[PDB]
RNA sequence: ACAGGUUUGG
């Protein structure tokens, strides 16, 4: 018939050791596909144990440079008044592009936290742009 | 046919119902294997003995293991 | 080839940084007697209720403004090894596509 | 080689932490106006945490002062003195519903 | 008999034999919302290697790794879908069990959405008839119930070894799925590129299958 | 020790 074990190991694991002992004296037509194109890993069953002690997962944050500009922009002005756009891959938000023209500004040497902040602003006004600065 | 089984375990368990009082259940622990590696064990459960066997030879065939043997 | 790690850090969920009072745009997807299903687009639908002004306005397709809150309801109780997802999202209604 | 991969950096959007109402403040045991407001004005239960809402410092302090004061002849202990009732309300709790 | 075994065998030898890498990208599927999963609360332990990272509570999966298990995933589907194999769309879900059930419709072949009876690939000589073939390949567009509990079938395919192609969340369990592929299940763009990548791959699978047998009439 | 019998509605 078959093997109805779930914790030994893998479909595959169980159905080619079966064969070749020669109990199914029929191939599965996957079988044929799985030893041409086998996936990453093998399908074993494994018991989620608990995490204890000071042990962590293995993920990592997603943070990056920008994310430190945009705070900025955040706790002076908040919420930009163009809203997001989430079905348009390219959108550009507001605090878009205060990061953008913050970079820009950073490439001609200016080091000053406030002489990069303001002048982002102050240039933000060319566009033509509206700022609701929270206080 | 190739198969071979044989019977490890028999006890009578009871069971305290509300009417019949004691339930005299049988239950077997039956293994098959036919000599090549491929083998397994089920427990079969019934009221009477001869439907425990057969109960148990019919499920001991869907749990096979398959045990590698060095040189056979 | 553009791989994953530059088309991810240009995402507008990326830019719009945490979910706290944002401002976004939503297409609502199904009608209720009352409840709206609005997608932000994110992850999830937040529901909304029907307000007394324009609220026959308020169509399947519609696109309206919303205040983003947060992003997905999930919290721990007691003896959950997991959380308890809400499958959805909350969100306030302030306008339906101003301009 | 990749240039936009994420960096292990602290979390920039993290929040200031929430203070209680005598945070980076100098209470003391003289002060009856003030510790009357976190009294009962009909029995003069003491309020817990759950209803005045101070953080770990400051909660043991006020309790502290309320007993030294009602002990060296400074605020009554069945009632609250009727003088200090004008006084604004901090507590979240609402009797009269 | 010499005949029909050329016709197995031909697909066996190549590795992209229905040219499926065209039906999608790593843009494309970056444009359905299928990098984003459920916060980090929610995280099952064996979510960690196919998890990009967490942006602010809520994780990201890799998309490149997603694209390289939706190209597996799809040429087994084609295989299968190619060597006359049922196909069953398992997924239980009350949002898309709509489209699932047409998009089996529109390909020929099976799906299940609604209430997973208990002993039904197993005691299937007793729920389905007297002697029943079971199917050879199951697909699971949600691998969680409404219970939030892994479904009976994904136990049920390699407990009667049956091969599973899943799309698992962050919060699903891959470890018995023998072709997951971490992706999204919430989002409706990205089911419905899940259902229209399956119905290209059935479609080129059964076309190529007619044309190889036309070819094969012609033979002699 | 290659072990088996013996408690209990089980
Ligand atoms: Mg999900
Ligand atoms: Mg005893
Ligand atoms: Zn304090």
């Amino acid at each position: 018939a078959g093997s109805r074990l779930e914790t030994v190991g893998s479909i595959f694991s169980r159905t080619r050791d079966l064969i070749r002992a020669g109990v199914l004296k029929e191939k599965p037509l996957w079988l044929d596909i799985y030893n041409a194109f086998p996936p990453l890993r093998e399908p074993v069953f494994r018991r989620p144990r608990l995490r204890y002690g000071k042990a962590k997962a293995a993920v990592q944050d997603i943070f990056y440079h920008e994310d430190r500009i945009r705070a900025k922009f955040y706790s002076a002005y908040g919420s930009g008044p163009k809203a997001f756009d989430l079905f348009n891959p390219n959108f550009k938000s507001t605090c878009q592009r205060f990061v953008e023209k913050y970079i820009e500004l950073q490439r001609l040497g200016e080091t000053d936290e406030e002489k990069l902040f303001v002048e982002a602003g102050k240039a933000l006004l060319a566009e033509g742009v509206t700022l609701r600065r929270v206080g | 046919d190739d198969f071979d089984t044989r019977i490890l375990e028999v006890r009578n368990v009871f069971n305290m119902t509300a009417k019949e009082g004691r339930k005299r259940s049988v239950r077997v622990l039956v293994a098959v294997g036919n000599g090549k590696g491929a083998a397994g064990f089920a427990i079969g459960k019934a009221t009477e003995r001869a439907d425990a066997f057969r109960k148990a030879k019919n499920r001991a065939v869907h749990y096979l293991h398959y045990i590698e043997r060095y040189e056979d | 080839v553009e791989s994953f790690a530059s088309m991810l850090r240009h995402s507008p969920l990326t830019q719009m940084g945490p979910a706290k009072n944002k401002l976004v745009i939503g297409q609502i997807f199904h009608i209720v007697e009352d409840d709206l299903y609005i997608d932000f687009g994110g992850k999830f639908h937040c529901v909304c209720k029907r307000p007394e002004v324009d609220g026959e306005k308020y169509q399947k397709g519609t696109r309206v403004r919303l205040r983003l809150l947060d992003l997905e309801l999930t919290s721990r109780f007691l003896g959950a090894t997991t959380d308890t997802t809400i499958l959805e999202a909350d969100a306030v209604l302030l306008g339906l596509q101003e301009s | 080689s990749n240039e936009d991969l994420p960096v292990p950096m602290e979390n920039p959007y993290k929040e200031p932490l929430k203070k209680c109402i005598l945070c980076e403040k100098h209470v003391d045991y003289k002060n009856v106006q003030l510790l009357s407001q976190f009294i009962s004005p009909f029995t003069g239960c003491i309020y817990g945490r759950h209803i005045t809402g101070l953080c770990g410092k400051k909660q043991k302090e006020i309790t502290k002062a309320i007993k030294r004061a009602q002990i060296l002849g400074f605020m009554p202990v069945t009632y609250k003195d009727p003088a200090y009732l004008k006084d604004p309300k901090v507590c979240n709790i609402k009797y009269r519903e | 008999n010499d005949l029909r075994d050329r016709i197995l065998s031909e697909p066996l030898k190549h590795a992209d034999f229905f040219n499926l890498k065209e039906l999608f990208s790593v843009r494309s599927l970056f444009d359905a919302r299928v990098h984003l999963g459920h916060k980090a609360g929610c995280r099952h332990r064996f979510m960690e290697p196919y998890l990009f990272g967490s942006r602010l509570g809520q994780d990201i999966i890799d998309l490149e790794q997603t694209a390289a298990h939706l190209q597996l995933a799809l040429n087994f589907t084609a295989h299968v879908a190619y060597r006359e194999g049922i196909i069953l769309f398992v997924s239980r879900h009350r949002q898309f069990a709509h489209l699932i059930e047409t998009t089996a419709r529109d390909c020929g072949e099976y799906a299940h959405t609604r209430y997973f009876k208990g002993g039904l690939l197993t005691n299937a000589p007793l729920l389905l008839g007297p002697g029943v073939r079971l199917p050879d390949l199951i697909i699971f567009l949600h691998t969680l119930n409404n219970v939030f509990e892994p479904h009976v079938a994904v136990r049920d395919a390699a407990k009667m070894n049956i091969p599973t192609v899943g799309i698992v969340d962050t919060n699903c369990n891959p470890a018995l799925i023998t072709y997951p592929v971490p992706g999204n299940d919430d989002s409706p763009p990205a089911v419905r590129l899940f259902c229209r990548l399956f119905q290209v791959a059935i479609s080129r699978a059964k076309e190529k299958r007619r044309q190889v047998e036309a070819l094969y009439r012609l033979q002699g």
